[PDB]
């Protein structure tokens, strides 16, 4: 797997190039942030497994078909499942986020989830409503504004990682439509 | 691509865990250490031309049996190979200085590496007569910082012990 | 008075020089932020008496002494021209932000307002809390988003706090 | 597979085709014989503690409710 | 311009390319000029002499130095053409011995003086530890500079005062907690409630006593002001079921030999926290 | 203030020169100290409250005297007047600690004290029972290192003999 | 006269406030860039001689009309005035980049420095672009940049300090204005 | 006699106080920045009739005219006054590289020398020229250590503004 280092590598080495003293302006502006995203790292692992709950069951409460007889989150077996593979999911992406790159959310986890929900016979239009949900938690969480737990950070501005999240939980909802 | 974050998000993958306390404090250290390696990273890239001139032709004077005839570097097109190859590896040495580990001299340069110059009857002590004159040329203040020189040859003197 | 631009232009006519390519770069950046400068002068105006009086009731809970017979914001006189001049010095701190040059700041208001303070007796070193409670209730609301898009601004209240400390060096 | 491949081209030879890496495990098992098959245990406690999780071990053979599965067999 | 290990290190562009002495001249189109200015002033057959800079030397160009050279090529004509000199022909160091002048290729005469191994040839110096070195083939000979030969007259109209001053931006090391406090008391006082006086701030403990007498946040709170006719009897309850605990068993620690005590008296609002309250949990009411 | 810098710059001011070779030598002396002496002023700072109260009850332990009618400790205000005086104290040590010379205890807390502990009658051996009591209260592995507790005891006995 | 550490404590005791925690990180950095400071302070009073009689010069050669009948540089004692003029400047600044604050510039120098130079009948504009030139001279002998000159360091950058040392100057041509 | 430890006595004499924790601090630095100066001093010490010699052929060759008839290089006798005059510098260096200071420059070579120089008719610019010279031969890791090059230049430019 790649992280934001070994991304640059891959590039150059496809043109048999060394990396100047331009292609390492952009590096030298990730290690300089590099602060801010263990700080929002932590921002999303230190509520992870309330984030989940949050999302599942909401996923529940507006397709209440889900919990009915011959659904996909009827019995206890098949709801505890959901629930771990919500936080699957939500595992690989913080991986993703403190990596800087999507090369081990996209080759992990999602290289051949889509054959696999055909062949279980997991509900789509509702499983992108989990990874939705959960998008709107974690930038909540990294801009600071969840409406019922703040924490302390030095201040400043973090939009830049709150929409590289946003760029990765929807590989999720691209990767089984 | 062994890198420093690669190792701390492949054994929180193996254990099935959240990225923790010890994993942040790891990339914690890719921030001091990092500004040490990428100024050694561009004082290569910039000068690369001279040291692979340099070292390319300190092969050929410690043995000069390579360029008999039968042996591998008879005639000029199989010396513009092995200018070449000393290229290749400074060009990998780079990118090590850039990704923190080892991650593109095992992929790209040390993989498959030992059976090829078996099959081909190159003399690998020649690869890494010119990597160990690259070492001990090397002056310490005036190409680059002491914590570069630390950083650019412990790159080198691991290539020297994978290929011997 | 002159702002930004007019202050470059003043330090290139005493030259007698034409203005650099450099220098044009550099004026390109400030009408680059240009929006997110007239977005901190609109949320300080616009919560300016909130602003001035509930930075004078926190002054008066720590320097009770102050509203005391006796003291110098006894009376009604005294205590209206405390709260008057409280406002004459956001005033100017916001001229000083929409301009992006310190120079209506100190010929109009801060020039002078140290040799007031010692003719009246009035305390120098309490003006100086007033003015500092004023900065960080205006560079707290400066960096919240309420109605703005999201982006950085740390570049611009580094600017509006060096205003708020210029007005509180020139009385203590 | 993952935590056992030396190389990054190895690894994507594991995610994408899964007969290879159904394999590749069960073949490092037979030359390097970490399986049960080649195990003698040293002690008659060993015999004991090779035998307490090996009963863990045939418990998936058996479904959710201890019902014989089609793999034990 | 390609292979630099190609056909050995003999061609004319690949000898000082695997040199390292000057990369910058490949690295930008400086080897280009340079080789039109060979061209325009006949030196293809003429003995001659050229000063390289070192790369060090190119890096220690000001930055409004090097502004006056992406933007006027005529500027970078002039310069690169007076380091190559054609008087005294194909010399050697041994012969910029005394006090002296050269004369460029095109610029005006360069004066030089040479004490030994120290040569300099003004605004330069010789950097002599590589620097003896001559080609036969298009003949001429090459010495190292340290800095770039530049002459007062060609840098007449570059200036620090033009926007190449250095400026550094301060910075402001708030936080969120002290911000997010601080932003309830912009509100007015008929909207913002217990919010208004979110600027007060934590005083040390002899501020809250007997001459100075500072206000607590807690005491603008309707807490600090209740007072009910009602009272809970005490004897209704079952025995067990009141507790009361002290807050030490030790005399002096509950009171000392002098009067500054947590517990007993009036002294203990004289502590160093309490001067701020929470009063950014509930509501704006 | 008296400093390390302020010392030099002076010196080389009424002699009219530029910082010379040896002026730059001292202040080389400044950041091989200062890990000693600002670890001193960061343990002080953090816990302050706890010190100046600890040190204000061992002046009344020692001089009960001080309670009796006309004295310096009677009433509520005398004695938070009394414990304000050893903050100013500790204060200003924590400034000494900061800026590396005797300048703000000189300027600010023994400039003119001697002629204010007298006209006001304040007996100036419990101005110093306080001070003394936290030079030997100092455990010097416990809450500091040291050369931290070198650094903070030499600057608890420079008021004890500047108030004796 | 205040150093970078004495400024802070006067700062702090206008509050009653104990120096620690977060203002002492701020001069931990004052201590670990301390190597360069000396190491830029010593390469600006090595050149100190032919910083300031090339600024007078310069002065002169861009209005020579200074050396005229009725100009302010006209004879020898006039002249010999003008280049110790500069040379106590130049010192004054030398100061205040060792302390790290232009409290010693602004107390002994620039205070009254304006009332001088209108008694005397002193240029300001002339005087003003005397400093200038000595700014230029100063920045570039911190970085490394002067064409006449090469000093040795350690490799690295020291931004920072000669834009700090650019703001001593201008604090001279806002006086004498 | 300007060195760390005079300026900080002369200091505690000017106000009537003690040695105080500003004054040990600056004698720490000295003792930090000694193993610098004090191998340079060794080095200009056994390696001094060569480096005066380099540097009194490093004048002639600049003036050749001061071998005129009429001049201040006439004949042997006036040529070797030169040598002893920058071999007594290159001494008073080796001086003020073991105190710590300018004192022994200040004293003995300084003070005094630019009326000397006037009135029997010696040109300054000489006597400059070859002290520019081991400025500009010093190469700082080969004659010497890397800090030992530092304090080296940092008298020989202390001299060089003196003269000019
Ligand atoms: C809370 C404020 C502190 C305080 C203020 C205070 N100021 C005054 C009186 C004057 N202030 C000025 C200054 C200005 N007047 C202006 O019009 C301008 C704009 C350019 C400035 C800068 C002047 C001229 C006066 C005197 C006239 C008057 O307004 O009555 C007073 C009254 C003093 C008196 O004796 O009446 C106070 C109380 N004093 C404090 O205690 C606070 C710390
Ligand atoms: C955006 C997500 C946030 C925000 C983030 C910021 N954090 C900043 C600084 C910061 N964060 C940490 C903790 C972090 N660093 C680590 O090494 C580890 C664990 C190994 C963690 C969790 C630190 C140490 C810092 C540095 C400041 C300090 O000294 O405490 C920061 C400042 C910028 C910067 O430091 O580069 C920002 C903007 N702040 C926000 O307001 C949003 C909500
Ligand atoms: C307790 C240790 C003593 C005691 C002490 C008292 N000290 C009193 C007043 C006082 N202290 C100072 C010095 C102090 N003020 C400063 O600003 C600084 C430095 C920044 C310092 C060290 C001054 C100037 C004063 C007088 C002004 C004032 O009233 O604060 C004091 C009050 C005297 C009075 O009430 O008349 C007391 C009581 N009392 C004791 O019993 C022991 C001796
Ligand atoms: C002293 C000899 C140093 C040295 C000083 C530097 N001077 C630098 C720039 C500079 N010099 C002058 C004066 C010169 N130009 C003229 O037109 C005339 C005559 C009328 C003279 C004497 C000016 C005007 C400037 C530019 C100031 C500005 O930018 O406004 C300078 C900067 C860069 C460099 O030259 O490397 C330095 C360091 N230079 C030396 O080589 C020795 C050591
Ligand atoms: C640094 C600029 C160059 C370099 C220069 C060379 N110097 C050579 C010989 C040499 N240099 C000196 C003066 C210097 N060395 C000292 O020990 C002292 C005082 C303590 C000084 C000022 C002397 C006395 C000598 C002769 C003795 C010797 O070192 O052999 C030299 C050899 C050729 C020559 O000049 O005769 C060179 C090349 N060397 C370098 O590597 C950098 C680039
Ligand atoms: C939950 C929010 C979904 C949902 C999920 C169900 N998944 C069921 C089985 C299952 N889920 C996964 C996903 C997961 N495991 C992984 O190892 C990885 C990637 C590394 C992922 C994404 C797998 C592989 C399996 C099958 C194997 C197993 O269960 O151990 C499941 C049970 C089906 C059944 O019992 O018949 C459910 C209900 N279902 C939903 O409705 C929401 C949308
Ligand atoms: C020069 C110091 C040597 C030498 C080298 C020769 N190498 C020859 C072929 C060759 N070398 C490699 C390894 C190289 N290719 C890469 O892509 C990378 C890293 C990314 C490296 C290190 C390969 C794979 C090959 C075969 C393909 C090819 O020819 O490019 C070679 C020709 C051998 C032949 O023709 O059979 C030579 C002569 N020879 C010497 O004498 C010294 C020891
Ligand atoms: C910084 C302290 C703020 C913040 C500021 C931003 N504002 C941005 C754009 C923007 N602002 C305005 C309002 C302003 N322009 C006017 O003409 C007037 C009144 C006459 C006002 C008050 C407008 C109209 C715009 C649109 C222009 C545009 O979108 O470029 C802005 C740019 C967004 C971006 O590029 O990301 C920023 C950053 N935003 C913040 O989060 C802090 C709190
Ligand atoms: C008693 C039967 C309860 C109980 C009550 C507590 N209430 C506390 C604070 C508090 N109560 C109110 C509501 C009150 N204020 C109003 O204006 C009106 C209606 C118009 C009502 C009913 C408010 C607004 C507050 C907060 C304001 C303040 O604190 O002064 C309280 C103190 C809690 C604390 O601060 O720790 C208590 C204990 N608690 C009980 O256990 C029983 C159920
Ligand atoms: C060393 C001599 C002994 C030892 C002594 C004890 N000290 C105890 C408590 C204590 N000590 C201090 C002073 C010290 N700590 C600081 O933070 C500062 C200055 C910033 C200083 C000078 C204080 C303030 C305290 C009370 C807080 C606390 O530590 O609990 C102590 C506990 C009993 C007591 O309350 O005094 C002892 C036994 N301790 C040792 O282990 C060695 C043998
Ligand atoms: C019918 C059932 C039902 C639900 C369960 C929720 C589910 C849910 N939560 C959120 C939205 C959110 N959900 C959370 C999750 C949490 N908030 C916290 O403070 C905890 C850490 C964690 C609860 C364990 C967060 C942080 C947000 C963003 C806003 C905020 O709470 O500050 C959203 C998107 C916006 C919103 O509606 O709020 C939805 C649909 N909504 C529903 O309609
Ligand atoms: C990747 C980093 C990197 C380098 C270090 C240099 C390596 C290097 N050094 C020299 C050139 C040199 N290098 C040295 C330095 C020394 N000689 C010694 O015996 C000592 C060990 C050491 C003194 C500290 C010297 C003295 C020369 C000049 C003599 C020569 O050219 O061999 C040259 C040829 C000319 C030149 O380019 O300067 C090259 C390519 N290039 C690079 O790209
Ligand atoms: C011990 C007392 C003392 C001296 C004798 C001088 C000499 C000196 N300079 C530096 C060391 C340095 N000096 C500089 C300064 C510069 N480098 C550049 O590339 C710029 C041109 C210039 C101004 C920005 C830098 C960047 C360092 C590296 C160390 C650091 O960054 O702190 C060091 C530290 C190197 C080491 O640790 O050995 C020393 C001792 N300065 C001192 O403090
Ligand atoms: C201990 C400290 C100490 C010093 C630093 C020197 C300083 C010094 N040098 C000279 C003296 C001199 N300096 C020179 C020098 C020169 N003439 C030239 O041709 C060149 C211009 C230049 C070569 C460097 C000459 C020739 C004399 C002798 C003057 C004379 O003979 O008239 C004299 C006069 C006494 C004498 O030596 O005759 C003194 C005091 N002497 C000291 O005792």
């Amino acid at each position: 797997m790649l992280d934001a280092f070994s991304r640059v590598v891959v590039n150059s080495d496809a043109k048999a190039a060394y990396v100047g003293g331009s292609d390492l302006q952009a590096l030298k502006s990730f290690i300089a942030d590099g602060n801010k995203r263990l700080d929002a790292v932590n921002s999303i692992v230190s509520n992870a497994s309330c984030m989940v709950s949050d999302a599942v069951s909401g996923m529940i409460c507006e397709n209440p078909g889900l919990i009915s007889p011959g659904g996909n989150c009827y019995t206890n077996r098949r709801m505890a499942a959901c629930l771990r593979d919500g936080e699957i999911i939500l595992r690989y992406v913080s991986y993703a986020l403190l990596a800087g790159d999507a090369s081990v959310l996209e080759d992990r986890c999602l290289n051949g989830l889509k054959e696999t929900y055909i062949a279980l016979g997991v509900p789509t239009n509702s499983s992108i409503r989990a990874v939705s949900i959960m998008k709107a938690q974690a930038v909540a969480f990294i801009t600071n504004t969840a409406t019922e737990r703040k924490m302390s950070f030095a201040a400043g501005d973090c939009t830049s990682l709150a929409s590289e999240v946003a760029s990765y939980f929807d590989r999720v909802g691209a990767a089984i439509s | 691509m062994k890198s420093v974050i690669t190792t701390v998000v492949s054994a929180a993958d193996a254990a099935g865990r959240f990225p923790s306390n010890s994993d942040l404090e790891s990339i914690q250290g890719n921030i001091q250490r990092s500004a040490a390696r990428l100024e050694a990273a561009e004082k290569l890239a910039g000068n690369h031309e001279a040291v692979v001139k340099e070292a390319g032709d300190a092969c050929f004077a410690k043995y000069a049996y390579l360029k008999n005839p039968g042996e591998a570097g008879e005639n000029q097109e199989k010396i513009n190979k092995c200018y070449r190859d000393v290229d290749h590896y400074m060009r990998l040495v780079n990118y090590c200085l850039v990704v923190g580990g080892t991650g593109p001299l095992d992929e790209w340069g040390i993989a498959g590496a030992r059976e090829v110059y078996r099959t081909l009857n190159l003399p690998t002590s020649a690869y890494v007569a010119s990597i160990a004159y690259t070492r001990d040329r090397l002056c310490v203040p005036r190409d680059m910082s002491a914590q570069a020189g630390v950083e650019f040859s412990a790159y080198l003197d691991y290539l020297i012990n994978a290929l011997s | 008075m002159l702002d930004a631009f007019a202050k470059v232009v003043a330090q290139a006519d005493a030259r007698g020089e034409f203005l650099s390519n450099t220098q044009i770069d550099a004026l390109s950046k400030m009408v680059k932020e240009g929006n997110q400068r007239l977005d901190i002068v609109n949320k300080v105006t616009s919560n300016a008496s909130a602003i001035v009086t509930n930075s004078a009731r926190a002054l008066f809970a720590e320097q009770p002494q102050l509203i005391q017979p006796g003291g110098n914001a006894y009376t009604s006189r005294r205590m209206a021209a405390c709260l008057r001049d409280m406002e004459i010095v956001l005033r100017y701190v916001s001229y000083a932000m929409i301009a992006g040059d310190s120079s209506v700041l100190d010929d109009r208001c801060l020039n002078g307002l140290r040799e007031t303070y010692q003719a009246l007796g009035t305390p120098g070193s309490s003006v100086a809390v007033a003015i500092q409670k004023m900065k960080d209730a205006s560079v707290a609301l400066a960096n919240d988003t309420t109605g703005t898009p999201i982006g950085d601004c740390s570049s611009l209240v580094a600017e509006l706090a060096g205003y708020f400390d210029r007005a509180a060096v020139s009385v203590v | 597979a993952l935590i056992l491949a030396q190389n990054d081209h190895q690894e994507k030879q594991y995610i994408k085709y899964p007969k290879l890496a159904a394999a590749a495990l069960m073949a490092s098992t037979e030359v390097t014989r970490a399986c049960q098959r080649y195990a003698v245990p040293e002690s008659i406690e060993e015999e004991f503690l090779a035998a307490s999780v090996d009963k863990v071990n045939k418990m998936r053979g058996t479904t959710a409710s201890g019902v014989y599965k089609s793999s034990c067999v | 311009a390609a292979k630099p290990y190609e056909s050995g290190y003999i061609a004319e562009d690949d000898f000082w390319r695997g040199r390292g002495i000057a990369a910058w001249v490949y690295a930008t189109g400086a080897n280009k000029v340079i080789a039109q200015i060979v061209k325009d002033f006949n030196l293809t057959d003429k003995k001659f002499m050229v000063f390289i800079p070192n790369d060090g030397a190119f890096a220690r160009l000001s930055p409004q130095l090097r502004k006056a050279m992406m933007e006027d090529s005529r500027l970078v004509y002039d310069m690169l053409a007076g380091h190559i000199f054609t008087s005294k022909g194909s010399a050697m160091l041994k012969d910029l011995q005394g006090a002296g002048y050269l004369q460029p290729a095109y610029g005006e005469a360069i004066g030089y003086v040479g004490t030994g191994r120290v040569i300099k040839i003004g605004n330069a110096q010789v950097i002599p530890e590589s620097s003896d070195i001559l080609r036969k083939n298009l003949g001429f000979s090459a010495h190292t500079l340290d800095t770039f030969i530049v002459p007062k007259a060609l840098t007449k109209k570059v200036s620090i005062e033009a926007g190449f001053s250095p400026v550094t931006p301060a910075k402001y090391v708030s936080t969120t907690k002290a911000d997010l406090r601080y932003v309830g008391a912009t509100k007015p006082a008929a909207v913002g409630g217990r919010r208004a006086m979110n600027l007060m701030k934590q005083q040390p403990f002899w501020m809250y006593g007997p001459p100075y007498n500072a206000v607590t946040q807690d005491e603008y709170e309707p807490i600090s002001a209740a007072a009910p006719k009602a009272f809970v009897d005490y004897q209704i309850f079952a025995p067990g079921t009141v507790k009361v605990s002290p807050d030490s068993v030790n005399a002096n620690e509950l009171n000392p030999v002098s009067g500054m005590s947590k517990y007993i008296g009036k002294t203990q609002k004289l502590v160093g926290d309490q001067g701020i309250s929470d009063r950014s949990d509930k509501l704006p009411m």
